């Protein structure tokens, strides 16, 4: 029916919020060496999913983090540094991460025209009888 | 994401991993026996998008 | 023989290009636009 | 038989639940920023028993720190939602009572 | 191929974790030490080295690990979801849960210590060693057991997940309740 | 119960950051 | 409703095409021996009964630049670039023989 | 007998669609030197007629393209350019057309309340003497 | 019988319905690259049918996925790549969405106007000779 | 004997685009 | 009762601009040494509250200050100057200030959508049966 | 759920929570 | 299932099987 | 609305104090006997449920 | 009229029917 | 009727003797 | 009550 | 209530106020 | 007659330290005049 | 009595009105040393009153001068120049003018809403008991 | 009047 527009389109609202998060994440993370949980953060992708079980709704099934090679910079006398004197810093590419927040950010606006569009049909549906 | 997005953000991975190269070459312009690096690009995927198949 | 054939991109024509191509594309978007406002309008007629 | 319970059916007791939801997400809105509220949702089915309940709701992203597990673009489309089925609530009991005197009255 | 020392630095974050996913890498040298977890999940690994040591936690889910050697010192926990293990070897020291889910494991040493959670869902194991200890939650969802052996500790919960037990342990004490 | 905080920035911060006072940070759990 | 949507709708479709046509050559300003990408657009009229107002416009690639491109000066010998207009004969992967 | 507005105003409504028609395949033609079979595209006019000899229905009587000069382009490269490399595009001008995007909606919207009035005056004659 | 004009325009509600549940789902999933190159999202349409063998109902035969082929992007990050780090994405076009969107809204919005009017015309006969 | 085909933008621009499958076509 | 959703949103916007006229403070004594009562300003905090035990309004508590340090400047010719020549300042964070501003203003126009929309439903409900 | 759920944790050293 | 490498929210203890994954 | 605000609030924070420890640096310049302060950024995750 | 109306065309290219 | 009127119709052309023979 | 809140009258 | 609130205060010293 | 009066906006919203206001329409705030 | 509220709203939008023309003419004299009758321009404020003894009408009172000195200047070739050389212009704010603007068209149109809603509640009244 | 008003008339 027309609501489950809402629900379909309202899982993508929340959808495109866990991608815009995990960016705001990479983000603030992309120069940072030392990290709690003794693991040197790498980039985290939130990999989406249609949950087929018409109506196609979308999920986050898992926060995955980037395949890339971490950054290895030469920082001898830094106390992280190993025997080498490589320090590792996180794979976030910037580029990627601004394409990612244009992108979650128009896909966000879009749903919202879709939730706008079958609001309107249900409210005449019930006009009809009045 | 629309295609266009995407294949203008090759372009810029792309010029951003020749720029590191560059970087390297210029950092090791004293290194004794040194060979210099030049990165080398090609055009990716062309795809029929008219057609079916 | 000692040197390498670069591309014939002429990054001037495809920059014209691209801010013809905007405008073009938001031209029809308006018409998009009006198209559904005329239907809106027509449909006091069944409105009785 | 012939009693106002079996004439308006449950959709007398609707109208009632969905002001109720209204209320909630109403006040989830207005928590979102303190911390420390926990975001409350409520069961319909609960309230269908109780015509012939008010749990929490699990967040889907952690906290900043605040605690508040309320997530605004969840309570703008349940708050929609609820306001749509609303109005269909209000059709449907109101056409109850304008069928009913038609049958009295014969006109 | 086969990781080298120089390959080896390439893929190491700052407080000493190896990040192996989706590498080409065959086999590792042997007498190993890893200062923190080692994550070796989707690698074509067949075999792990003898001697080896993780100073953290062995990452191998979905990853082709077929066979770990004794001996091998792991200080965190074991997690080789999806792998293909077909069996446990005796003698390894691990300082955390082990995870075996969807795995063809067929046999378990016996008298076996888990220091932490023990999962065979969905394994082909038919029966538990002798005399096994689980200091936390047993998962045999969807496995193939139906008969305890007759002496087993568990310090959690038992979820029996669907299979039918028939067969109960004659000496039995748990820490937890048992769940279908 | 009643509980309440400093709401906005700083409350939404990792704990490490102690903006917010001693005595409001327990108010966040729970108070009669 | 009235078509004009449809109508409008498919030159804007047609566009963001063009777009990404013209997006594929500036990504390969640097490639080696890339041969830009010509784009326009066809204006195919709908025929059939009534007033021909409705014509349709969808993109093409009509042709190549095949202007010499910008020589890179490397002191290379296995190095070569084609003077004037001319190819070089591989086969790719396929065993299928190709200009380059 | 206000049943002939509806006509007119039918047929006006008709003319005007026709009208937006043509401006929408104007500006969508705008830029294309190619053609289905041979021609290039020319700026099209729906023609509107009056027979005048009660009301004067407006027909359109067929479409017209307009008679200013294609406008040459320097693109010698093109393939499709002749012997002093110059290629024609259509003569679509941007501001006219988008006044007769204007000038057909606003067309069209007015007589539809034209019918719409007179639909109503139809329904007050029905109801008189009762 | 006595209401065949609900039936007919009853049905254009459900099956302009569905149309819009299916646009919903393609740009709630224009995003989703999950699993493999087989199993990935693909644009799904409805499909009207009217059998003419008075009124002819519209039925929805199904739904059908586009034919268009998958877009490709070079991503060797994305851990469900591919060996050439590609990862194929849903064949959903914005624009024809937002075009199916107006189209699916208006037209359901036109059958609750000759529903509410065939209404009408029965309560109208009803008072024949009062 | 029926009429059966994609509705909406799918199928109202020209073949030359071939989103509708054939056998739908 | 939708009377108390007035209430909620009613409160919520008496909440979100206590926080705007805290945050306008905080701005306009960002750089302020001196004061009328003999103390540095400090950053300034509205606390809200919820009396959760239906509908549970938003209260202000009172305002908070952070404890955070005064920032110090090395100003030894300054009339206010301590014995190491150093003045003290607010602890006013330009960044967070911002965030408040965006959140004071966001939050406020919500609850007047949750106010109007919950209007509409008063409204309805009076049309119920007549 | 019936019961609320637990806050989140944001520690600068995970050993010490 | 899906993904093979998804993440767990919970902080690491070593001793417990993390179920907030979809550990299948 | 979104605690994404917030989580690049919480980055864009740190910057101007990691800023703040490279200024007092450079104006340590000329000082006798300085040792340089080193500045790092900590990764810290929000555990919990979600 | 008795006849259906004819199906447009809209050919790629002219020439090609 | 007005002149220079446009057809509905493909343009009959040169290639193909088909039309440029048959009127 | 909030534990130390700042008072709306003059010191 | 029922007594007009006092107008506030912007004293630039508290002491004469 | 007992009414109250001043200069509406912005100059009377500022702290009376400004003095901007004439002090005859100042204090025709208290309802004097 | 809701036709007294149209005294009150009334009242308000023309009060407001005189405070924007009040604006008007300091933004265009602030720049203005000589005048027409021989003093020097200076801000003009507008005074409001409250007869405050049900509804309370506002009344401007009069205009008034701003009580800050003029802003001299150093002009020492100025025809208008005094004899140590100053110039005097008008004591014009602009930040105090724009806030004006932004509260003077506010007021206004606040005052215009509660005059339609008003206009309403007296509509229904005479809608009551048919 | 208010004391320091102003006249509309020449002065």
């Amino acid at each position: 029916s027309l609501f489950n527009v809402f629900n379909v389109t309202g899982s993508a609202m929340s959808a495109e919020s866990v991608r815009l998060n995990t960016t705001s994440s990479n983000l603030a993370n992309a120069d940072s060496v030392s990290s709690s949980a003794k693991d040197t953060y790498k980039a985290r992708h939130a990999v989406f999913g249609a949950e087929l079980s018409d109506t196609v709704p979308v999920k986050v099934m898992g926060i995955v983090e980037s395949d890339k090679p971490l950054s290895a910079e030469y920082n001898p006398d830094h106390p992280l540094a190993n025997e080498e004197g490589y320090i590792y810093k996180p794979n976030v590419n910037v580029m990627e991460e601004m394409a990612n927040m244009i992108s979650a950010s128009r896909a966000y606006q879009t749903n919202v025209q879709v939730a706008d569009s079958s609001k309107q049909m249900l409210l005449r549906t019930l006009q009809m009888g009045q | 994401m629309h295609p266009a997005l995407w294949v203008s953000k090759t372009g810029l991975d792309a010029q951003q991993t020749n720029i590191a190269t560059i970087s390297n070459n210029l950092a090791n312009a004293s290194t004794v026996g040194y060979k210099k690096s030049r990165a080398v690009f090609e055009d990716l995927f062309y795809q029929n998008i008219n057609q079916p198949g | 023989t000692g040197a390498i054939e670069g591309s014939n991109v002429n990054a001037v024509g495809e920059m014209t290009a691209l801010i013809d191509l905007q405008r073009q594309f938001e031209m029809q978007v308006k018409m998009m636009s009006t198209a559904e406002e005329m239907d809106k309008s027509s449909d006091s007629l069944l409105r009785m | 038989a012939i009693s106002f319970d079996n004439a308006l059916g449950i959709h007398q007791h609707t109208v009632g639940v969905r002001e109720r939801n209204a209320e909630v997400i109403s006040t989830n809105i207005a928590q979102a920023n303190t911390p420390g509220y926990k975001a409350r949702g409520l069961d319909f089915a609960k309230e269908l028993q109780a015509a012939t309940d008010k749990l929490y709701r699990l967040p889907t992203q952690p906290d900043t720190g605040d605690g508040n597990t309320v997530d605004l673009d969840l309570e703008r489309n349940l708050f929609m939602q609820n306001q749509i089925r609303h109005q269909a609530s209000l059709d449907f009991l109101g056409s109850k009572f304008k069928n009913l005197t038609k049958a009295i009255k014969g006109e | 191929y086969e990781l080298d020392y120089y390959s080896k630095f390439g893929h190491t974050d700052n407080y000493g974790n190896l990040d192996l996913r989706n590498k080409p890498y065959t086999q590792l040298p042997s007498g190993f030490v890893v200062k923190g977890n080692l994550n070796i999940s989707q690698t074509p690994i067949k075999k792990l080295p003898k001697g080896l040591d993780v100073g953290g936690s062995l990452e191998a889910t979905n990853s082709a690990l077929k066979t770990i050697r004794s001996g091998t010192k792991i200080k965190g926990y074991a997690n080789l979801l999806g792998s293909k293990i077909e069996s446990w070897p005796r003698g390894i020291k691990l300082g955390g849960y082990l995870n075996l889910t969807d795995t063809p494991l067929k046999t378990l040493p016996a008298k076996l210590r888990v220091k932490g959670d023990l999962s065979v869902i969905r394994t082909p194991i038919s029966a538990l060693p002798e005399g096994l200890v689980v200091d936390g939650n047993l998962y045999i969802g969807g496995s193939a057991l139906q008969v305890f052996p007759d002496t087993m500790t568990v310090k959690g919960n038992i979820f029996l997940g669907g299979n039918k037990i028939t067969k109960w342990p004659s000496n039995l004490t748990l820490g937890g309740a048992v769940a279908p | 119960n009643m509980v309440a905080g400093i709401p906005g920035a700083l409350s939404n911060q990792p704990p490490a950051d102690a903006s917010i006072p001693q005595d409001v940070a327990q108010m966040k759990d729970g108070s009669v | 409703m009235d078509r004009a949507l449809f109508l409008a709708m498919s030159g804007a479709k047609q566009n963001m095409q063009a777009l990404q046509l013209r997006a594929n050559n500036l990504a390969n300003v640097s490639t080696t021996g890339f041969r830009a990408d010509l784009a326009q657009a066809r204006s195919m009229q709908a025929y059939g009964e009534g007033h021909p107002s409705r014509v349709f416009s969808m993109t093409e690639r009509p042709g190549h630049n095949f202007a010499q491109g910008s020589v890179i000066t490397t002191g290379r010998d296995l190095d070569v670039t084609i003077e004037g207009s001319g190819w070089i004969s591989v086969l790719d992967h396929t065993g299928k023989e190709g200009l380059t």
